[PDB]
Order: structure tokens, then C-alpha cells, then sequence
RNA sequence: UACAAGUAGUCAGAGCCCGUUAACGGGUGAUGGCGUGCCUUUUGUAGAAUGAACCGGCGAGUUACGAUCUCGUGCAAGGUU
RNA sequence: AGUCUUGGAGGUAUGCCAAUGACUUAUCCUUGGGAGUCAGACUGCGAGUGAUAAGAUCCGUAGUCGAAAGGGAAACAGCCCAGACCGCCAGCUAAGGUCCCAAAG
RNA sequence: AACAGUGGUAGGAGAGCGUUCUAAGGGCUGUGAAGCCAGACCGGAAGGACUGGUGGAGCGCUUAGAAGUGAGAAUGCCGGU
């Protein structure tokens, strides 16, 4: 578990929904990383969103 | 409260009791702030007035022609004359209730009070109406500054001396109001305006 | 109170708007009044 | 009651004036265009000092690239080759610096080439 | 002489020298001292990996300044935006002493 | 400063001349990089949209009476002339 | 609010609903005061439309400019990357690039 | 203290700088006031000092109050060039 989520590209140009999903993921600036529970939920936002980060589990 | 009755002159080992409903008031000090503004105003006259774009001589024709015509050598724009807002005459004044001005006028004597510049006199009179001994009776009272003295009836010999000392005002019990019980350092009153006062407030 | 230190109670007297008077103000050229309307 | 004002227009006018100390013509002498100019210069001087930081490095690069070559790399190999042996903490200001006053820097590029094998 | 580095930044820096740095806290007359010494050059030359390990340079305080000011003016044509600001950057002067130890 | 092409400045920079509210000082600047005025208007301006020869002075959201909302003060089922 | 659950129904070759669980997120309702705005522009997707490939024609739908500077496309409102609180003669990358102009094979 | 944030037109909200006058307290100034000229000083901005020259008689500080309250654009008005 313990997934590190990375922005590695901005949001500019991007439709709002990947926005809205981003953001509820906890990630405001770009090349910024957060920590989350391995889940089917984030998971899943992650995939909707999957051109956008990088993931890589501790 | 309790303040050492005082003669004129200048010893006394007496004392008198004020009294608490008017001289011993927690002052009010937004009160007083109003009370000073709304009093401070309404000395003023507001006699100015300014010369509108039509009330200034001339202007009717439009001044160009040729051999267009656009204006009034009266605009406001131009050096002739013509201005747009300015001053125009009007009154300052306004009114307090009744009670915010009864409770101004307790609190600054109660202030007045809490500091020691107040001297009660057992009574103020004069045999001859010289300056001179106005002047010898203030300096044995210690009172170098400016002073307001009230008075029980407005006597005459009083207000004629101290009429031409410089800091010096004399009014009557009925008379006293908050400027110049504020702006005078000191207080000098009879017993008998003490009894004048506290039976009309 | 001493006639040299008068102040007000805190929050009975507040400072007029004047409209027009620059642009570092938020109220210059079109005077909050915008464009036409 | 009126108020005139003529002080705080000469003095604000006057400052313009003098900041735009030097400028070609009427650029010194009038206030309308000195005012132009002064704002002008604010923008550069902003841009600029970005600029500045942007045109030291590539100085750098360009020092480092020739004394390189002077030793039988580029400035991509060294560089790849310095990172390559920690030894890379050094800047490229700090190497340009040990390039035109130590040339006897050439112990790092000797460190490089013995990684790169 | 040393390759300091101080305020994430670097600096070459001889014994007797004055140089200035980023605020570096300190006081006026303290002795302050640097651990990471990327390099020793000179007769024996020390190249170190990341730091030349065992290696530091003391440095004397003299005065804590900032500079001259900088006045941040910018605008934007046609739009009514301007923006003025004063800058200035503190420093720290400071005399370079015994360059090892 | 008489081989040089430019919204005229800005950043880098020798040389020369000075010496200050001593301060990582002042004046001028050979050369290198970057750089299409200000205002109004418009979806959009560097424009062949508009205005200003230059400098100085003067030049535009007020007052009265009603309505309503917030804040302050006094008193409070009463408050006020 | 996002996403996965939970179920089911709706297709003939992706959707819809409820749903209460989560795991992340900090938003959203009422009242009151004050507004500005009502010829927007271009680009990409669709395939709703000449449902086809369209062009059309609008229809949606997303983005940017308007109100956004910085790097790239020689120059370039709307394309690509990316959102400037202010200093530094520090480092790593994005798009795009590495013979010289012009940084790097 | 630990995080997070700080592009911006219309527009909404907040905090301030200056000008004339009035009131109170404190002061300056013919051993030189206001104004004018110069400077390499101070503050985040509007701005504020300190020295020198000219000037030859008035001015400013603190706290309040009131406004004919701050100019670069109106083919503005008047003067000078």
C-alpha cells in the first residue's frame, strides 16, 4: 500500500474534470507528491486521470 | 464625595459633601466626545457661499460663430467662472436626547472632580470691583491657569473683575455647559451654585 | 477628557468614499459607475 | 473652505524629472515623455534581472565547453562524467572560475574521464 | 583556498579576503564557520566527493547591512495596472580566516 | 563621437575624469544581449481607429429633503419632542 | 464534490437510477448589502448534422484569449509547454532542441 | 511556531499617504520663517528628513474636526514660449 502520487504535468488546458479530480487528490502545485492508502477508489481516480502522474508504490 | 470647603482667603479646614448621582458618575467618555462635536458645531455660521455656472454675469449666447457656436464663456471649465459644487450656506446643527446631555455635563464634573480641580468656596463677594483683587485672591488660591468660576446668581462685582484677566470666565449655575468645563483647568464654586446645581440635575 | 486627546469610540465614524481620484484607488477613470450602464 | 496646491505638483513632477537624469533630448526635459521613459525603464529592469541570471550561466557553459575541449571532452561528457563521480557538487561558475585563473583544474576533468570508463 | 558553500550557493574564497553573504544570522565580532568545503585548491588540491570531508573554514563577522535599494516598478499598457515596490536585500559581510581546521 | 541603421531605454562592460548624507561611491560611456510610445475604445491595435506643439495655472460623484441597510451611543417596552 | 463499492433495472451489438458504505477531499444552503455583464473571438473534438467523413448548417462539448506575463512555433491576441510576492553572477526539468549565427552530440 | 497561499480588466471589501482650514496641547523662527535651487539619505507605496545656497517674515508637531481634497489626456479654458 502507501501509494506516492506525483503531479509531473500541469493542469492548464485540461477540461475541469481531471481539475476537479487532482485537486480532491491533494495536489495543488506541480511536481508536488502526496501520500494515500492503496485503494480501488484512488486507484480508479488515478486512472481517470493517468496521463497526467506519475505512481509508484512504496 | 467629600472636598475640603475652601474662603476666599484661601484657608479653610472645613469641608463639604457633594453629592454621588452628580459628582461622583463614572464618566462616559463617547459621551463627552459627542457632547464636545455636537457643541463645538453649532458656534459655526457657515456663511460662504459660491457663484454657480448660471448665477455668474453673462453666458446666454454661445460664444463662436464665424465669419459653430458651442457653450457658455461659463463653464465650469473655463477661467471666466462657473463652479460646479463649492460651498453653499447652511447649518451645522444638530440635536442630543435630553438624557445623553444630562449625563455629558455629570460626567465631565464627576472627571473634573476624580483629578483635584475642583475648589468649593464657601462664597465669592466683592467689596470694591478691582482687577487687582481678583488677581491677589486667585493667587492665594493657587490657580495659575485658566479657570471657570460659577456663581450662584450671577452677582456683579465678580464678573466685572476677571472680566480682563486673559484665562479667567465667569458664569452663573445655570449657565455652565461642557466646553467650558472642559477647556478651563480649574473650578471655582460657591456653595451655593453646588446646591444649584445638584437640585436642577 | 482633555481637549487634546479627543478620540472617538472605535467603529462609530468612518471615512467617506471619494470616486475619481485615481486609478490605485479602484475607483478612477470609469468611477465604479463602469461602462456605460 | 478652498484649497489651492501648487507645491505637491512641482515637487511630484520634479521627481520624475530626475530620475529620468540623462535620457536623450526632450527625454530629460519634459515630464510627459520622461514619465514614459521611467516606466519603460521599470518594465526592462524587471525583465532584465531575470535576464541576467539566464545569461551567467550560458557564459559559463561556454568557458567550461572550451576548456574542456582543451582536454579532449565536451561539455556534455564532462558534465555527464563530473555528476557521475559526486564530485559534481562544484558549480559551472566556480569550474569557469578554475578555467581562466587554474587551469591545473584539469585534475577534474582527469577524475571525469577515469569514470567515463 | 576553499570552495564554500553558503547560502545555497557557492564562493571561492583566499584568507584575508572580505566577501558578503545571505543573512547568515550571526553577530557583529561572532566567528562563524563553513563544513562544506567542496574543494581545496592551492599546492595540495583536495577534490572531494560531494565534501571534502575533514575540511572547514572559519570566518570572522563584521556587520550585518542591506543593500542599496532596488525600486520593483511594472505596468501594463492599455489596462490601468501599476505596481510599485521597494527592495533591499540584507548581507552579511564577513573576513575570511584560517581556510583548514 | 566622422564604417555607422536605433520607441533611444534596460542588463553586462573596459577606459577616462572625479571624490559623496562612506555608501558592495559619482559622471561619461567604446562594445554585447533584449526590447513595436501614453490614453480612449474594441472580440482583437504598432497600424492607414481617436487625442495631445511644449510648459504653467484652472478643470468633474456635492448639498437639501424623503426611503432603506450596517455600525456606535443613550434609554428600554417604551423611546422621543 | 471526486472515485470505487452496493445493487438493480435500459439498450439491439456506453450509459440510467437509486443506493449507503467507505477513501479522499473542503465545499454548499438561507437571509441581507453592493455590483458589473447581455453583438464575444479563435482552436480542437465529435457526429448530434448531409447522424454519414464531411465541407457544410448549426448543434452540442473542451480549451485559450478577453482579463495572462514567461519558454517554443523566424516574426505571431486564440497553437504547444506553463500561471510572474520580491531579491541571488545557485541546481533539476517541460515543450523544443545540440555544424556556425546561437546554449547544448 | 507548522503548514498553505500572494497574475489580473469590470467590480466588491480593507489599510493608509499627502493638501487648506478650525480647536486643544507643545513649540520653532531676524544667531534667519514660508517659498525656490542642489545633493551620493530614510520608508513596502503614496511619501519623509538632513546639509548648503538664495530668500527676508512668518511657520510647523500631537490628537480631533470640516472639506472648493491630489491632474497627463476633455479637437478643455487662460497665459508664456
Amino acid at each position: 500500500a502507501k501509494l506516492e502520487i506525483t503531479l509531473k504535468r500541469s493542469v492548464i488546458g485540461r477540461p475541469e474534470d481531471q481539475r476537479v479530480t487532482v485537486r480532491t487528490l491533494g495536489l495543488k502545485k506541480t511536481n508536488q507528491t502526496v501520500v494515500h492508502e492503496d485503494n480501488a477508489a484512488i486507484r480508479g481516480m488515478i486512472n481517470k486521470v493517468s496521463h497526467l502522474v506519475s505512481v509508484k508504490e512504496q | 464625595p467629600k472636598v475640603a470647603l475652601y474662603n476666599q482667603n484661601g484657608s479653610t479646614a472645613g469641608d463639604i459633601e457633594l453629592n454621588a448621582s452628580v459628582f461622583g458618575i463614572e464618566p462616559n467618555e463617547s459621551v463627552v466626545f459627542d457632547a464636545i462635536l455636537m457643541q463645538r458645531a453649532s458656534l459655526r455660521q457657515g456663511t460662504h457661499k459660491v457663484k454657480n455656472r448660471s448665477e455668474v454675469r453673462g453666458g446666454g449666447r454661445k460664444p463662436w460663430r464665424q465669419k459653430a457656436r458651442q457653450g457658455s464663456i461659463r463653464s465650469p471649465q473655463w477661467r471666466g467662472g462657473g463652479v460646479v459644487f463649492g460651498p453653499t450656506p447652511r447649518s451645522y446643527s444638530y440635536k442630543l436626547p435630553k438624557k445623553v446631555r444630562r449625563l455629558a455635563i455629570k460626567s465631565v464634573l464627576s472627571s473634573k472632580v476624580i483629578d483635584n480641580n475642583i475648589i468649593v468656596l464657601e462664597d465669592l463677594t466683592l467689596d470694591t470691583a478691582k482687577t487687582k483683587e481678583m488677581a491677589a485672591i486667585l493667587k492665594g488660591l493657587s490657580v495659575e491657569k485658566k479657570a471657570l468660576i460659577v456663581t450662584a446668581d450671577a452677582n456683579e462685582a465678580v464678573a466685572l473683575s476677571a472680566r480682563n484677566i486673559p484665562g479667567v470666565t465667569v458664569v452663573e449655575a445655570n449657565g455652565i455647559n461642557v466646553l467650558d468645563v472642559v477647556n478651563h483647568e480649574k473650578l471655582l464654586i460657591t456653595k451655593a451654585a453646588v446646591e444649584k446645581v445638584e437640585e436642577v440635575l | 477628557m482633555k481637549l487634546h486627546e479627543l478620540k472617538p469610540s472605535e467603529g462609530s465614524r468612518k471615512t467617506r468614499n471619494r470616486v475619481g481620484r485615481g486609478i490605485g484607488s479602484g475607483n478612477g477613470k470609469t468611477a465604479g459607475k463602469g461602462h456605460k450602464g | 473652505p478652498r484649497v489651492k496646491g501648487g507645491t505637491v505638483t512641482r515637487k511630484r513632477r520634479k521627481k520624475v524629472l530626475k530620475l529620468a537624469k540623462g535620457y536623450f533630448g526632450s527625454k530629460h526635459t519634459l515630464y510627459k515623455v520622461a514619465n514614459q521613459q521611467v516606466m519603460k525603464s521599470g518594465n526592462y529592469a524587471f525583465r532584465d534581472r531575470r535576464q541576467k541570471k539566464r545569461d551567467f550561466r550560458k557564459l559559463w557553459i561556454t568557458r567550461i565547453n572550451a576548456a574542456a575541449r582543451m582536454n579532449g571532452l565536451s561539455y556534455s561528457r564532462l558534465m555527464h562524467g563530473l555528476k557521475l563521480s559526486g564530485i559534481e557538487v562544484n558549480r559551472k561558475m566556480l569550474a569557469d572560475l578554475a578555467v581562466n585563473d587554474l587551469t591545473a583544474f584539469n585534475q577534474l576533468a582527469d577524475a571525469a574521464k577515469a569514470q567515463l570508463n | 583556498y576553499a570552495i564554500i558553500k553558503t547560502g545555497g550557493k557557492q564562493i571561492k574564497v583566499e584568507e584575508g579576503q572580505t566577501v558578503y553573504i545571505e543573512k547568515l544570522a550571526a553577530e557583529a565580532g561572532e566567528t562563524v564557520t563553513f563544513e562544506d568545503v567542496l574543494f581545496v585548491g592551492g599546492d595540495n588540491v583536495k577534490v572531494g566527493n560531494p565534501t571534502v570531508e575533514g575540511a572547514t573554514v572559519t570566518a570572522k563577522v563584521e556587520k550585518q547591512g542591506r543593500a542599496k535599494k532596488i525600486t520593483v516598478f511594472r505596468y501594463k499598457p492599455k489596462k490601468n495596472v501599476h505596481k510599485k515596490q521597494g527592495h533591499r536585500q540584507p548581507y552579511t559581510k564577513v573576513t575570511i580566516e584560517k581556510i583548514n581546521a
